[PDB]
């Protein structure tokens, strides 16, 4: 009785809805990459009582990452130069270098090309990749650039040089950006320690497969994630609580040597090598190792009730599958990893390292989409780079009876920003709101 | 910059009432960027402009004519006004917040009516 | 690993008439199941795939409804164009095949 | 999104004061598509705005200072008070609407001397 | 399109009491102008709205509660109130502006809770 | 300049000139302007004023 | 080629060169064009060009 409607500003209520998000980043970079404004004070807080869904395989964000990473390339190759005139037919020798083994094509590959006064054509030769050259019909001697067949090749700009810069994200005044904290939380389903922020803890936008690197560790015991639709899954995530340290190096010397296409372009390609020649490779310790495979054979026999575990190296696809790809600098590795995932186990301190060799490749079929190729220009002298792996990218397969098996898996790069952005929700807030109370207005 | 965006959570209807007007403060301070900025001044004036309908005008809280139907959320809610929070409500009276709205616009209409009708003598 | 029979082997169904298939599982499937049509000669079509969602151009005439070990799909006004061969299908493991229910004029 | 633009046509100098409350409300809900959204916003504020500054604020109709004049309209439109829609007088009076504001503008301006001067003393 | 920025310059911390309406209407009327356009509006909300948490909503003078300070600026301005104009003042004054700002947030915090504390007793 | 440089023609439509530019800046900003005869460009004035 | 041959004229067995993936390689080709898209070339009666 005598109940009468008040309506209050600034009230605590929230939705789901979609948005547009912005960046925000350190003070400085090389130039929504620089991005402003800066990297601001953090703030926080908790909501103690909301009980909150959360799903990871079919938030937004997670889309707008990657339709950024895409675009955000494209921002800058656009202006560097286009390798069409290139593709001529090359004419190589492959055996001037006693050390024969890896990089095949040499000088004294052959080709003809276009100087600056576009009458003059001319003689020249460089080298190149066995694994970037393709075999014409019947003449030995005959090979092609490999992606020139369907895509108009370009050149990343020497001076622009990418990293996995840190890169926070932040929704407009009015949402807000909800984050769950609960350490066990497995991807899908209610949190009841929920918290808000405007800006997410920086992510690293690494691109890597079969394990990923740099990213921020789980604070529990290792997780296992996965979609729970159904128990096919397409991939599999396992984040660890402890990071392996693993070194990758290249040893030769690379000699850039610059050639002209005029008017203005200059194309750089790898001139004579010096110094004997060696395999890159990478190390990582067996102790660890072995650590790690046990810590995931234990969780992963939570899901799977009773089965042996026994891991297989890949068996199919592309370089990008079959091994482990990653960048280093101005270069990319393909370390084949077959000798890491060959334990088995049944149901019921850093000494030691494993080395495994890992070929490298300049042109890089852009892993997001057909159409595009990158070519990496060489890098001159040694190369080294520390970094640590933080999960690995797992597909189950099967093979044998009470036994499940899995695999590396995972080239869909998306996996590896679901694999730091699952925390995460964006919410669309609705301050506004009535109730009833014993009060009208007095005129 | 913000702060205190929404730490309200877990008070019930009227003991969030304090925090209210921090909760309304924040909206302080490539081209992504700028559609940023430009949602976040609509959406601001979309509820302010809102308030001005309903004749409340500044402030965070304020008493109105029509009453509240017990119809509706067929419902009284003073029993559970010290032990639950806001969603449960706001999601609740969902079902009705449309009809509730031209209810204020009109409770404001007739305002104006009585005004004029007496200061038309001075 | 999971075995999916399909009962009854053959259906005598006049035309206009109603028809019910039942589909069993070793184990359990949740949802994960589907119903797929055989016309000897073409290639096998989506009915449901979802435990009852309809695929679309359907007749609505269809209906499979089930879950957990035990489903069913029926038929309501059957035409005579419907006379073919049926088949459930699960994808909650390695996916398999029923052996197939028959139906005929009568 | 809207309600009801314009349905009080017809209507004239004070009998289109009703609907005055529906007319004030529609603001709600390829690159133009994005001018369009910004023309909304000026278009809205400096209307709104421009309330202020003559000293109505959140008010559909409101009394003020500065009599009417035998100059500006040298008129009287009590008689057609009740026979002429807005249009036919919005028209007549442009000839100094322009100085009328600035009118409007003196008119509030006094207002908060004669308030300090006498709050001060608290 | 504007009308006379700051005439009143020269004035002093009270001799400026009332040229500010002019001072505060002017809002009136190759992507840069794009740009121009909607820092226009940025700036003038984060002001409009700013006085909103205050409490002095559409006024541009207000009294209020939280006392001047001998801490803060550590002076009296009543004897240089007649001979020194405001950027002195203002310049002064900055090393806690960020604290009376909220000060004056708190201070218009507790009208909602006196006044609901009243009303709902009608 | 064919060595280093991708020379383009300018289209004979165009045909440019020192057209006067005002600068204007948005609300809520302003320009003071100097007027002092002898301002030799830094350091202070004392006969401001502002425009837009 | 074609008996049925009015309407589109220009037809195979226009002929002409093309430039392939090998920027060396050029090659011949063919196809038939509406007489209405092509303009006859001054003189050689059997040289067309796109209009």
């Amino acid at each position: 009785e005598n109940l009468w409607v008040t309506v209050y500003y600034g009230v605590p209520v929230w939705k789901e809805a979609k948005t547009t998000l912005f960046c925000a980043s350190d003070a400085k970079a090389y130039e929504t990459h620089a991005c402003v404004p800066t990297d601001p004070n953090p703030q926080e807080m908790v909501l103690k009582n909301v009980t909150e869904n959360f799903n990871m395989w079919k938030n937004d964000m997670v889309d707008q990452m990657h339709e950024d990473v895409i675009s955000l390339w494209d921002q800058s190759l656009k202006p560097c130069v286009k390798l069409t005139p290139l593709c001529v037919t090359l004419n190589c020798t492959n055996a001037t270098a006693s050390n024969s083994s890896i990089i095949e094509g040499m000088k004294n590959c052959s080709f003809n090309i276009t100087t600056e006064l576009r009458d003059k054509r001319e003689k020249k030769n460089a080298l190149f990749y066995k694994l970037d050259i393709v075999q014409l019909d019947g003449n030995s001697s005959q090979y092609r650039l490999i992606n020139c067949n369907t895509s108009v090749i370009t050149q990343a700009c020497p001076k622009v040089s990418f990293d996995p810069i840190p890169i926070h994200y932040c929704a407009p005044a009015g949402y807000a950006i909800l984050k769950c904290n609960n350490k066990t939380f497995t991807g899908t389903g209610p949190c009841n320690n929920v918290s808000t922020v405007q800006c997410t803890h920086g992510i690293k936008p690494v691109v890597s497969t079969q394990l990923l690197l740099n990213g921020s560790l789980a604070e529990g015991e290792i997780i296992i994630r996965s979609e729970n639709i159904t128990k096919n899954v397409k991939t599999i995530i396992v984040h660890l609580n402890e990071s392996v340290k693993i070194e990758c190096t290249r040893p030769n010397n690379k000699t850039r040597t610059s050639i002209r296409i005029g008017p203005g372009q200059a194309f750089y390609a790898t001139g004579q090598v010096i110094g004997d020649i060696r395999e890159a490779y990478c190390n990582i310790n067996e102790s660890k190792w072995n650590e790690t495979l046990q810590r995931v054979s234990k969780k992963l026999k939570e899901y799977f009730p009773h089965k042996n575990i026994t891991f297989q190296p890949s068996s199919g696809g592309d370089l990008e599958i079959t091994t482990h790809s990653f960048n280093c600098g101005g270069e990319f590795f393909y370390c084949n990893t077959s000798s890491l995932f060959n334990r088995t186990y049944m149901a019921n301190n850093s000494t030691r390292t494993i080395t495994i060799h890992c070929r490298i490749k300049q042109i890089i079929n852009m892993w997001q989409e057909v159409g595009r190729a990158m070519y990496a220009p060489p890098i001159a002298g040694n190369i080294t780079c520390i970094s640590n792996i933080t999960g690995l990218l797992l597909t189950r397969d099967g093979g044998k009876n009470n036994t499940e098996t899995f695999r590396p898996g995972g080239g869909n790069m998306k996996d590896n920003w679901r694999s730091e952005l699952y925390k995460y929700k964006v919410v669309k807030i609705e301050p506004l709101g009535v109730a009833p109370t014993r009060c009208k207005r007095r005129v | 910059v913000f702060l205190g965006f929404l730490g309200a959570a877990g008070s019930t209807m009227g003991a969030a009432s304090m925090t209210l007007t921090v909760q309304a403060r924040n909206l302080l301070s490539g081209i992504k960027q700028l559609q940023a900025r430009v949602l976040a001044v609509e959406r601001y004036l979309r509820d302010q402009q809102l308030l001005g309908i309903w004749g409340c005008s500044g402030k965070l809280i304020c008493c109105t004519n029509v009453p509240w139907n017990s119809s509706w959320s067929n419902r009284n809610l003073s029993e559970i006004w010290d032990n639950m929070t806001w969603l449960q409500w706001d999601k609740e009276i969902s079902n009705y917040t449309q009809i509730i709205y031209g209810l204020l616009e009109e409770s404001q209409n007739q305002q104006e009516k009585n005004e004029q009708d007496l200061l038309a003598l001075d | 690993e999971i075995v999916m029979t399909q009962s009854p082997a053959t259906l005598s169904v006049s035309p206009g008439e109603r028809a019910t298939l039942s589909c069993r599982a070793s184990q359990s499937v949740s949802s994960n199941l589907a119903w797929y049509q055989q016309k000897p000669g073409q290639a096998p079509r989506l009915l449901i795939y979802g435990a009852s969602t309809r695929a679309t151009g359907i007749p609505a005439r269809f209906s499979g409804s089930g879950s957990g070990t035990e489903f069913t799909l029926t038929i309501s006004s059957m035409q005579s164009e419907d006379f073919a061969v049926y088949y459930c299908h699960q994808y909650n493991n390695w996916w398999t095949f029923g052996q197939g229910t028959k139906v005929e004029i009568k």
